[PDB]
RNA sequence: ACUGAACUCCUCACACCCAAUUGGACCAAUCUAUCACCCUAUAGAAGAACUAAUGUUAGUAUAAGUAACAUGAAAACAUUCU
């Protein structure tokens, strides 16, 4: 629920669309085991996909272990310093590319409640509404039942 | 005793991942951590910027001084950043001056010097520097990189881009990831002043203009402890800006301030910046 | 300017101490025996012109530190923020013992000396004030006494109710500030290197000087407010619970200068007064 | 009559961590100037007290050796005297009871 | 069981540079399996709390709580380890940081009723640990102002936002 | 740094629990620089234990600290000149020579003094007794 | 309600009161010294000023040596109570006893009291001084005391 | 007039709101075969999954520090007194 989880604001890393677009996601880490079939899908990822993912995206190292530590992994580090670790045991190589491409497309943020939809540093032009803003104004200042 | 090991070791698991949280390891800089090629990394660096650094200018960049005298210390028992550092500083303090200048014309020259020293501040270029993975990248002798180093290597890196790439793609570089660093951000947010209504009064003199009167448009409340006071300043009986407070003082204050966002063409409502 | 002199008497007095303790190297352990009737026979094993009877009492418990207010150091009364110079007896002296006289002329002294500096520190800048001594009186003249002269812009002034409800005032924030008495026995020619504008504290460290076989003057500082005291000092202003300042009488002979005794009156934590006892201490204090 | 629901610990927190059930700080306890020891102001001193109390019992059972029975209360004052000492004009005609230490300084 | 507490005194902090605010002196000291109930052991740990050690010895020497001779018998061994073990140069200069009871191994016992019924009576122990710091006890926490009050409330005032919107 | 494996095979069991007792939950930096005089055998005597006193006059740091790591014996920059008789016992079929025993003569100069101030009780009175 | 009742209510009944109070005051009078509860010390102190007031009424005086017969269980005292206590405080009109509060008995952490026959050959309490009048408030009441009776 | 649903539309996605009962897709842990040899896989098995039986055993709460219980007095601890 949300109360019983944290929340953040909408929010990009660095501005990440006013100048240019920089891909957030760094680093990908595949640990990968030669027997087992835990990791049979990994295996095929790393001999039909990677390549290809690895020249889409120049901007992403690509590290492929061969040798994991408890389940087939994927560590997915992104500039803003987040580590996000995706268990690739079991999964086919179409579910692998798929969680992979979706890595690659979203940022170091935290996947939590976000409060607004929206995200203005700018949310007025026109002037932030205050009570004063449609008062009239009166001669000389004068506040209602004042005698002078 | 059950049998069995799978819960056992999922149990394990838990600890240590509870005793990660408890008691974190030190931080260690992401070279001496698994899964590291820093050429593949240095490379990926200028993918990701997309721009065509020479590799050798970059490697040099990401190079300081005080790494080389501990590579050295250390051999007891390589060409620095600097020139690159300097070059790089040296444009983009120019060329933000020259961004700024075109951006706010009626921005003093003392304005537009404390906007680019908040810009190449060791704060601002250290968070953006830290976002865009410099530090990752950083050789120097201790870790965490201390703000002032890591400073110096993005404008060896600003410098490395100059070399290689160029005065205008050089340019874009710093409008998208040093002007962006002011969208938001106010002016007497960026620029700290002393005495507004004091510099105020000097724009208005240069501009041969009688000190503004200070004048009581609006109040609220104004014998509780949560007054409201808008306080205008009027040149020659005409309204300049006005500003709220909660005491008059406050509100006159704000009042100066919006005046000078309002003379130096920095005010919120003002035309984005162009990309 | 008062803040100059304040300041260079402030920096005379810490190169003093830095003199002092720089001489004083290395740690030397001094053997006091308490020779108290309670915890007879203890010995501290002390540092040598560092450690303190306050350090003995430290040692000796929480009672001992908060009721012990002086020193009888081998028989001679010792601040208890005087630094031991040599193995030694020491015997430390309350406001309850059958005989604390010498705790009461203590007592006196550090309440004259707290008066001193709110005067010092009262008077707007345009008047000039001279602490010219604080008189040596009994107890049983009902009140510790401070000479001053002020302006002779003010030769006819004479302070008003309020005018002694704001001494006290600040003579109470000078209690709530809780500043210990530091002392130091120095040599005449520093003292009158500190106090060489004032003439009236040079004349009275010469008198002071002259009286020891030595040069050595006490020194004694509250918190940037240093002067010439006549003996040990109690060891903070904490100690005063009660302190009013009663009245202000000048002197029979005005035609040299004008001399104006602050007369106060006040008692300590330990012996507080109920309210209509003070206020008749006070009647008799204000004469 | 049976309660009807189980108290929670914060009830029970709130009610045995009242300020009513806490231990409250005696302040009349200070120092017996005499020998140092801790006293409360209105009782006596417990250290001096239990001294006073073992000479009682020793100069008692030299009362009881010297009586030797039950019912020989003397019709005559009593004296105690330490070694050293003599009987004074006015100790002239009351039973003497010696006793073997020195005159403890706090007698008299 | 436990045995945490007395671990603690184990602990080698490292040398501390002369650029370094002196480390005051920490002593752990307990009592396990006191004949007493927690729950009255409680009270006096919660009132020795915070206090100077020789005011806790003297609030507790004039206590008529059976635990008071206990808590005080542990106070004092305490006392005398840290002037010998832990180097702690004054033996009043100490303060009770932290003293609590908890509970010990109990045994159970049988309590016969009226009607050939029974409730089963629990001898009940406790323990009593105490952690003293070298020092000053640390000044009561002052009570809260008018102005600290309404400092807050502006405060507060000031962190609102308009909710649910741009 | 505690090498009590080794310090067990270093020094004889006569021996260690004066080399480990006192030194236990506080941090020692025991020091070692140039000596003064070349060390000389002076004495030697004798189921069967060897026994050779060998004199020493080096120079030594010490740094003795708390479990809290603030210092409480001598200065860790400045040396101090040591003058130690020490005696080395070994068995007699596949033990060593080990420290055994230092010896300290009566003229021997008082140790360093100690940072901090200490306070000795004087004799206790039961309540039938009296100072004197 | 008890208002003005001036008599605990001790032991079992009347009858056990008083001789709870016979018996404490029988050892009294042959020790001189006596620790109780505090309130039974409080209760018995009465008794035992007034039976130093008909000790005082004479040897042959038929009703004190009555009411001595009663309150002293064992016999050897009454010539003790004619002939020493009485004779002790001819001179004195009241306050034959000395009453102070001793700290908690160990037993049952009652109130305890010690009470005494003034002028007994057993070593002093030790009794509640009053501060030398040579303290900073003392002297100054002494200045205060001096300045008026030369004033007034 | 407006407000007004899980109705309907809108962007996207869809197997994803009945008791008993019935059909189906998955599945924790365990053991075995063979793997993996890192903590898994494919199968074969079975004492194979507990917010509920005034369930059984054990622990600890609540009621509750409550109900209730107990030692005649002084003392020289000899003794005496009630
Ligand atoms: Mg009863
Ligand atoms: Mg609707
Ligand atoms: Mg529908
Ligand atoms: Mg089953
Ligand atoms: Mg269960
Ligand atoms: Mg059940
Ligand atoms: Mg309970
Ligand atoms: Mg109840
Ligand atoms: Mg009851
Ligand atoms: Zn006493």
């Amino acid at each position: 629920t949300a109360r019983g989880t944290p929340s953040r604001f909408l929010a990009s890393v660095l501005h990440n669309g006013l100048g240019r677009y920089v891909q957030q996601l760094q680093r990908l880490s595949f640990s990968v085991s030669r027997d087992g079939a835990s990791s049979r899908g990994a295996r095929e990822f790393v001999e039909r996909e990677v390549i290809d993912f690895a020249r889409r995206n120049p901007g992403v190292v690509i590290y492929v272990n061969s040798r994991p530590c408890c389940v087939p992994r994927v560590v997915a580090e992104y500039l803003n310093g987040a580590v996000r670790e995706e268990s690739i045991h079991c999964k086919s190589v179409e579910e692998i590319s798929t969680l992979v491409q979706k890595l690659a497309d979203q940022s170091g943020l935290d996947v939590i409640r976000i409060r607004k939809p929206f995200h203005t540093d700018n949310p007025s032009i026109q002037g932030q509404w205050h009570p004063f803003t449609n008062k009239p104004t009166t001669f000389r200042g004068l506040r209602p039942r004042e005698v002078q | 005793v059950k049998k069995g090991f799978r819960a056992a070791f999922r149990f394990q698991k838990e600890l240590e991942r509870q005793r990660l949280l408890r008691c974190p390891p030190p931080p260690v800089r992401r070279s001496e951590k698994p899964n590291w090629d820093y050429h593949a990394e240095i490379q990926a660096f200028g993918h990701r910027l997309q721009e065509n650094f020479s590799l050798d200018l970059l490697k040099t960049a990401f190079v300081n001084s005080c790494y080389i005298k501990s590579e050295e210390a250390k051999r007891q028992q390589l060409k620095s950043n600097q020139e690159l550092s300097e070059q790089g500083t040296s444009f983009s303090q120019t060329c933000l001056t020259q961004f700024l200048e075109d951006e706010y014309p009626d921005m003093p020259t003392e304005g537009i010097k404390n906007l680019v020293d908040f810009l190449t501040g060791e704060e601002v270029v250290c968070h953006v520097a830290r976002n865009l993975a410099v530090e990752q990248l950083t050789l120097s002798e201790e870790f965490p990189v201390p703000p002032a180093v890591l400073q110096q290597t993005f404008f060896a890196v600003i410098g490395a881009l100059l070399q290689s790439s160029g005065p205008e793609r050089t340019a874009l570089f710093i409008r998208d990831f040093l002007i962006t660093q002011m969208t938001g951000k106010e002016l007497f947010e960026m620029w700290k002043i002393i005495n507004p209504m004091g510099l105020l009064v000097e724009e208005l003199k240069k501009r041969n203009v009688s000190a503004p009167e200070s004048r009581l448009t609006r109040q609220s409340g104004g014998t509780t402890a949560l007054p409201l006071y808008f306080v205008g300043l009027y040149c020659d009986k005409k309204l300049i800006a006005e500003g709220p407070g909660e005491t008059v003082l406050v509100a006159e204050e704000e009042a100066a301030r919006v005046a000078l966002r309002k003379l130096y063409g920095f005010t919120e409502n003002r035309r984005p910046w162009n990309y | 300017s008062p803040t100059e002199l304040t300041e260079m008497r402030n920096d005379l007095f810490n190169k003093e101490k830095a003199r002092q303790l720089s001489l004083t190297p290395r740690t030397e352990k001094i053997e006091v025996k308490h020779v108290g009737k309670t915890d007879p026979g203890t010995v501290f094993v002390m540092n040598k012109n560092i450690s303190t009877p306050y350090s003995c009492a430290m040692h000796l418990s929480e009672w001992y530190c908060r009721k012990s207010i002086l020193a009888l150091v081998d028989g001679q009364p010792w601040d208890m923020y005087k630094p031991l110079t040599k193995s030694c007896e020491i015997k430390f002296l309350t406001f309850k013992d059958c005989d604390p006289g010498e705790v009461n002329k203590a007592y006196w002294r550090s309440c004259a000396m707290m008066m001193g500096c709110v005067i010092e520190r009262a008077f707007k800048d345009e008047y000039m004030v001279n602490l010219v001594r604080a008189p040596e009186v009994p107890v049983i003249s009902g009140a510790f006494c401070y000479d001053v002269v002020l302006d002779s812009k003010l030769d006819e002034w004479m302070p008003t109710k309020e005018n002694l409800r704001s001494f006290t005032k600040d003579a109470h924030a000078l209690i709530y500030k809780d500043l210990p008495f530091e002392t130091l026995e120095v040599e005449a020619k520093v003292a009158l290197e500190i106090f060489q504008h004032s003439k009236y504290k040079v004349d009275f460290i010469e008198e002071k000087a002259s009286q020891n076989p030595e040069r050595i003057v006490k020194l004694h500082r509250i918190g940037d407010f240093i002067d010439v005291s006549e003996g040990p000092l109690i060891p903070r202003t904490s100690i005063c619970f009660q302190y009013e300042v009663s009245a202000v009488h000048n002197l029979q002979p005005t035609q040299p200068s004008l001399i104006r005794r602050f007369q106060g009156v006040s008692l300590p934590v330990h012996l507080r007064a109920h309210f209509t006892i003070w206020d008749k201490l006070l009647e008799r204090s204000r004469k | 009559a049976a309660p009807k629901n189980r108290r929670t610990i914060e009830v029970n927190r709130c009610r045995r961590r009242n300020p009513q059930k806490l231990i409250k700080v005696k302040n009349n306890i200070d120092v017996c100037p005499e020998c140092g020891h801790l006293k409360q102001k209105h009782v006596l001193c417990a250290y001096c007290y239990e001294k006073v109390c073992k000479e009682t019992a020793e100069i008692r059972r030299q009362i009881g050796k010297q009586e030797g029975g039950p019912f020989k209360a003397p019709t005559i004052e009593t004296v105690v005297l330490y070694t050293g000492e003599t009987p004074s004009e006015q100790d002239q005609g009351k039973r003497i009871i010696e006793r073997d230490r020195k005159r403890p300084s706090w007698f008299t | 069981i436990s045995r945490k507490w007395e671990k603690k005194n184990k602990i080698v902090y490292p040398p501390q540079l002369p650029g370094e605010p002196r480390r005051p002196a920490e002593i752990y000291h307990c009592r396990r399996q006191i004949k007493y109930s927690k729950d009255k052991m409680w009270y006096l740990a919660k009132l020795i709390r915070g206090m100077s050690i020789d005011q806790a010895l003297a609030q507790l020497e004039f206590n008529d709580k059976k635990g008071a001779k206990i808590i005080k018998e542990v106070l004092l061994e305490a006392q005398d380890m840290a002037v010998r073990d832990h180097n702690v140069e004054f033996r009043s200069n100490l303060y009770i940081a932290e003293s609590t009871s908890g509970r010990g191994q109990c045994l159970k016992r049988i309590r016969y009723h009226g009607r050939g019924r029974f409730g089963i009576m629990e001898k009940v122990y406790c323990h009593y640990f105490v952690k003293l710091v070298e020092g000053p006890p640390p000044p009561p926490e002052p009570p809260k102002t008018a102005v600290a009050h309404a400092k807050e409330y502006i405060q507060q005032l000031r962190s609102r936002t308009i909710v649910h919107t741009l | 740094n505690s090498d009590h494996d080794r310090l067990h095979t270093l020094v004889t069991e006569h021996c260690f629990p004066d080399m480990t007792w006192d030194i236990k939950y506080k941090t020692v930096r025991w020091s070692f620089v140039e000596s003064l005089e070349p060390s000389h055998v002076v004495q030697v005597r004798c189921n069967v234990y060897g026994q050779i006193t060998v004199r020493m006059h080096t120079r030594q740091t010490l740094a003795i600290y708390d479990r809290f790591g603030r210092l409480m014996y001598g200065q860790e920059d400045v040396p101090k000149d040591v003058l130690e008789y020490v005696v080395f016992e070994k068995q007699l079929p596949y033990g060593s020579w080990r420290m055994h025993t230092k010896i300290v003569p009566p003229w021997a100069p008082p140790k360093q003094p100690i940072l901090k101030t200490v306070m000795i009780p004087g004799p206790q009175l039961k309540p039938e007794e009296e100072y004197e | 309600i008890s208002h003005g009742r001036v008599f605990r209510r001790m032991g079992l009944g009347p009858e056990s009161r008083i001789h709870l109070l016979r018996n404490l005051l029988t050892g009294l009078v042959r020790h001189e010294r006596i620790e109780a509860p505090w309130a039974r010390v409080d209760e018995m102190r009465g008794y035992a000023e007034k039976l130093i007031d008909y000790g005082k009424l004479g040897d042959t005086n038929e009703r004190a040596m009555r009411m001595a017969d009663f309150w002293l269980t064992e016999k050897d005292l009454i010539p003790k109570l004619f002939q020493v206590l009485a004779p002790r405080y001819k001179d004195q009109t009241g306050g034959y006893t000395r009453m102070l509060q001793i700290p908690n008995r160990s037993l049952d952490r009652a109130k305890m009291a010690v009470i005494e026959y003034k002028g007994n050959c057993l070593p002093p309490l030790p009794l509640p001084r009053r501060d030398s009048h040579l303290t900073l408030l003392n002297q100054l009441l002494q200045g205060l005391r001096q300045d008026l009776r030369q004033s007034q």
